[PDB]
Formats: C-alpha cells, sequence, structure tokens
C-alpha cells in the first residue's frame, strides 16, 4: 500500500480493531468449548442409561415371555403399550448456537397408548421407559456435534486472525513508518542541509568578494 | 530491500515497454525462472497478434485462458489461506488443479539442464495447448456426468483412473529439444490424442 | 503541584509533544472522545489513566484508610465489567452468569452515576469514597476479593 501519514493512521487503527476482535472471538471460543466439555461429559455420564434401562427392559422380555409365550408381534409388534413414537424438534441458543431440543412419544408430546399386552404394563415401564433415556442421549449427541461443529469454524477463524491477518498487517505498518521516518524525515533534513550550505557559500563569496575590494 | 517503490525503478517503469518483474519468494522456493506472474505485464501483446496469427489462431486464446486460471488461482489461494482447504467448489479444484500444473511444469525452468537451456516456441504451444485441453476437458466432465456427483466431485476418480496422462502432461517438459524437433512436436500430438482419448471415454463411460 | 493540560494531535500519543512529555511527567489523565460522545461530562477514560506515584496521596494520616482498597477495587470491578459487556455483545447475553449481570449493572452505575459529575457539583473526598462505596455495597462482602479484611467489616454494612 501506499505510505502515508492518514496510511499510518489507518493501518495502526485497522490492528487495534484486530486485536479487539481476536480476543472477542477467543472469548467465544473458550465459552463454547466449555459448553462442548459439559455436553460431553453429560452425554458421558446418560451412556450408562443405555446399559440400565435395556437391562431392565430385557428384564420385563424375558418376563413377558414367561407370561404369555411368543409375543404376537408382526401386525402390532407386540411388546409395548405405550410408545406411539413420534417426533417433535425445538431449537435452543446457547452461545449463539442453535443447539436442537428433542421430544418424542413416551419422552415428551405426541404419545398414545391402547390395552398391551399381558405384562405389557412391566414392558412400558421398562422397555418403553428407556425411551426418555434415548430422547436425551439423542439430544445430548445432536448439541454436541453442533457445539464441536461451532468450535471448529471459532477456533479457524481465531487462529486465522491470530496467524495470518495480524503477522500481516504489523509488517505494514513497520514498513509505512520506515518508508515515512526512514526516507521523507531523512530527506527534509538533507534539503533543509542542503539549502544552508548554499546560504553559507553565498555569505562566504559575498565576504571574499569585499575583502578583495 | 526489494520494494518496487524506488526512484530508479518507478523511472524505468514509467517508460518501459515490456517489464519481467520478479518475485524473492518464487527465488526463495528454487522456481528459478523467478517471474512473478501476478505482477508483471507486457504491453507488446498488441503488435505481436499478426504474428501469433500466421502461427497459431489457438495461442491467441490459451493464452488469455491460462491467465484468467492464473488470476482465479492467485484468488483461490487468497481464500484458502483463512477458509480451509475443505468446502472448495470442484470446479474450483479443477481450477487449482492444472494451475499447479502450470506453475510446475510450464513456467517452471531449471535453466541448467539439457532439456531447460533451450526451449522452442511451438513446444511451448503445444504444452500451453495441452494444459488447457486438461482443463477444457475436466470442466466438460464437471458440466455433464450423468449427476452431479459424477459430473465434477469425481476430480478425485479422475486423479487415478487418468494419473498416467496426468503424470505425462507434467513429464513433457523433461524432453530435450536437441532430440530433434519432429520427435518432440509428435510426442505432444501423441499425448493430446491419447489424453483426449482417454478422458472422453471415462466421461463417456458410465456417464 | 502542576496540572498541565497538553492537546494531543490526532488524537495519538505517538505525537513528539505528548511523547516527549511522557517521560518528563509521572502520570497521564486521558480524555477520552469517547465517553464525550456518550455524553458523559467528563470523560476521563479512568481505566486508561493512571498515577504513577498515586500510592503518596493514599494513606492514613492524610485521606481515608480505605482509599488504595477501594480505588484497586473499582478498578478491577470497572476492567471486569467492561469484559462482560463485549462478552455480552457476542454472547447473547443469556447464558450470562449472575456475576456478569451484576458487573454490567454495576458498570452501567459507574458511567451514569460516578463519572457523570455536575460541572458544579463539588464533591469532597469523604463524600466522594462514600459514594464509591455505595457502588461496591452491591456485590456480596465475599466478592470484593481485592478489598483486605478490615475494612470490608468496617464499611461493607454502611
Amino acid at each position: 500500500v501506499v505510505p502515508t501519514v492518514t496510511m499510518l493512521g489507518v493501518m495502526k487503527s485497522r490492528l487495534v480493531g484486530a486485536t479487539r476482535g481476536h480476543a472477542l472471538l477467543k472469548k467465544k471460543s473458550d465459552a463454547l468449548t466449555v459448553q462442548f466439555r459439559q455436553i460431553l461429559k453429560n452425554i458421558v455420564t446418560t451412556k450408562e442409561s443405555m446399559g440400565e434401562v435395556m437391562k431392565d427392559s430385557s428384564f420385563a422380555l424375558i418376563e413377558a415371555k414367561y407370561v404369555a409365550g411368543e409375543n404376537i408381534k408382526h401386525i402390532v409388534l407386540e411388546n409395548v403399550q405405550n410408545a406411539s413414537i413420534k417426533v417433535r424438534s425445538r431449537q435452543e441458543n446457547i452461545a449463539g448456537v442453535k443447539i436442537p431440543k428433542f421430544e418424542y412419544f413416551t419422552d415428551g408430546e405426541t404419545k398414545n397408548d391402547l390395552t398391551g399386552l399381558a405384562r405389557g404394563g412391566q414392558q412400558v415401564q421398562q422397555c418403553r421407559a428407556a425411551y426418555v433415556k434415548a430422547i436425551e442421549l439423542l439430544v445430548e449427541l445432536a448439541s454436541l456435534q453442533t457445539s464441536f461443529l461451532t468450535l471448529d469454524e471459532a477456533i479457524k477463524t481465531t487462529n486465522r486472525r491470530v496467524n495470518a491477518l495480524e503477522n500481516v498487517v504489523k509488517p505494514r505498518l513497520e514498513n509505512t513508518i520506515t518508508y515515512i521516518k526512514g526516507e521523507l524525515d531523512e530527506l527534509e533534513r538533507e534539503d533543509f542541509f542542503r539549502l544552508k550550505k548554499i546560504q553559507g557559500y553565498k555569505k562566504r563569496e559575498i565576504e571574499r568578494q569585499l575583502a578583495s575590494s | 530491500g526489494g520494494d518496487f517503490s524506488d526512484p530508479v525503478t518507478s523511472a524505468t517503469l514509467s517508460i518501459v515497454q515490456v517489464f519481467w518483474g520478479l518475485d524473492k519468494k518464487l527465488a526463495q522456493r528454487k522456481h528459478f525462472p523467478s517471474v512473478n506472474w501476478l505482477i508483471s505485464y507486457s504491453k507488446y501483446s498488441t503488435a505481436l497478434e499478426s504474428f501469433y496469427e500466421q502461427f497459431d489462431p489457438d495461442f491467441i486464446n490459451i493464452r488469455t485462458k491460462a491467465r484468467e486460471v492464473l488470476q482465479r488461482e492467485d484468488d483461490l489461494n487468497e481464500i484458502v489461506q483463512l477458509v480451509g482447504k475443505d468446502a472448495l467448489a470442484e470446479g474450483d479444484k479443477i481450477t487449482l488443479e492444472t494451475a499447479k500444473l502450470l506453475r510446475e511444469d510450464y513456467l517452471a525452468q531449471n535453466a541448467f539442464t539439457p532439456y531447460d537451456k533451450f526451449c522452442p516456441f511451438y513446444k511451448s504451444v503445444w504444452m500451453m495447448r495441452n494444459i488447457i485441453h486438461f482443463y477444457n476437458l475436466a470442466n466438460q466432465a464437471v458440466e455433464k456426468g450423468a449427476g452431479m456427483d459424477g459430473q465434477k466431485i469425481t476430480y478425485t476418480l479422475i486423479k487415478h483412473r487418468l494419473g498416467d496422462l496426468f503424470y505425462r502432461l507434467v513429464s513433457q517438459k523433461f524432453e530435450d529439444p536437441a532430440e530433434g524437433e519432429p520427435a518432440l512436436v509428435a510426442k505432444f500430438k501423441k499425448l493430446h490424442e491419447d489424453l483426449t482419448a482417454g478422458f472422453r471415454a471415462l466421461e463417456d463411460e458410465t456417464r | 503541584t502542576q496540572i498541565p493540560i497538553l492537546t494531543m494531535p490526532n488524537d495519538d500519543i505517538t505525537h513528539p509533544t505528548p511523547d516527549l512529555t511522557g517521560y518528563i511527567t509521572e502520570g497521564q489523565i486521558y480524555i477520552d472522545r469517547q465517553l464525550q460522545n456518550r455524553q458523559i461530562y467528563p470523560p476521563i477514560n479512568v481505566l486508561p489513566s493512571l498515577s504513577r506515584l498515586m500510592k503518596s496521596a493514599i494513606g492514613e494520616g492524610m485521606t481515608r484508610r480505605d482509599h488504595s482498597d477501594v480505588s484497586n477495587q473499582l478498578y478491577a470491578n470497572y476492567a471486569i465489567g467492561k469484559d462482560v459487556q463485549a462478552m455480552k455483545a457476542v454472547v447473547g447475553e443469556e447464558a450470562l452468569s449472575s456475576e456478569d449481570l451484576l458487573y454490567l449493572e454495576f458498570l452501567d452505575k459507574f458511567e451514569r452515576k460516578f463519572v457523570a459529575q455536575g460541572a458544579y457539583d463539588s464533591r469532597n473526598i469523604f463524600q466522594s469514597l462514600d459514594l464509591a462505596w455505595t457502588l461496591l455495597r452491591i456485590f456480596p462482602r465475599e466478592l470484593l476479593h481485592r478489598i483486605p479484611g478490615k475494612t470490608l467489616d468496617q464499611y461493607y454494612s454502611r
């Protein structure tokens, strides 16, 4: 870019703004990383639900098999009284990230039931009780994925600003400072020094001419 | 210090017609010609239009195509320096392709080898025609491949199924002109025909 | 005692006169353009401003005992409030904790009730420190980490 005092001021302002924006983006990325760590911890904690509720559902299934032998299956698939599975979605916002929220049958709205099997009460209390845990796990996984993507984007932007933009601007500021002070200021003194030399030469010539008379 | 704001350089460029500017970065990367294709310029391209026409009608157009490819490569590099190699359009990927080839196989010259000490003009013409033909065939495949996935995303597949012709394109610069003018022109023509047939068949196979 | 008023051209300190007088003196009380735009009549940017030897003025015999403590607490809390406002500009302000809102309201009160002194509202240092304590007492007694012991018990009770 062309070096000038106004250009130097503009470059300094751009560097200051870049530093401020980098700090703000680092803060946002740190907050998003904290939220992602919390979501990962929650998912790890709720992973054990997928084992506990599964064991309970297995026990209920064994009890139902011992009660009525082979389930009807086929047309109605049997094995349950609840869980008319229908899923509804919601969008929450955390640190500017649109974290989805999930609700479904036996874990929210859109649920219905009718009759059931012999142990259908037990099956609902164990096999259909895992529905809430599954919905929570799915919501946690979706939130973790969204947070990971947003954190990756923010970290890429922050790293680019720290490495490329600021280190691009600062050499430009140094070159602009050098071009002005290193050349224009030096030339101004040299021009004036040569002018003073011309004046001194004129005075000396006048004095010598007067003395020769 | 390399700055082109020096009084000598400014006064020279105020009157010189053709200007082969050089970049220190390319010299650092052992490029050798070191001619920065983005800043250099030549006002004499207008006068030599008659010579180009009586030589080859293709060159006047493939030159513009190559210049456009270079400008697009510069813009893409500027974008990817911060966005990242992902999320690039397959057309943009095909543009960066053969732009790498033009950089490392056409503009680059060793200048201390039996092959790159001298280079006849029409040899460079055939090199440019081959590179532009590769670019045009790739973008023709991108335009229509019996589906968007089969049209443009297939560059990775091309990199393998067409790898031999790509290697021959990048290695066609290694042949010394002292090996006989008809020999080199025949080799260039054969390479062009082989690449054309292979890529046309591949674009006409499964799509 | 000198309080020379110096104009810094181009609103920067790199100018030869301010940069030259910086070494000779021992402080800098900047007037900030943005605060003037924000219509705060004394636009003194307190956080950038400092006195290189402000410790001598603070003491027991002179002034009041809690001067240094309240000064440091005000400094730190202002910085925190500015940082929290900057964060709320980008985090949507829904995720801010209770302490973040406390610092936000403290920053607003400090800008609109403390700095914005009237052109003729003469304030003795004692009532100025009373105002400082009024702003400070919003935070819990345990939250004012920078305040030493035996001072919170003295003044935090109001």
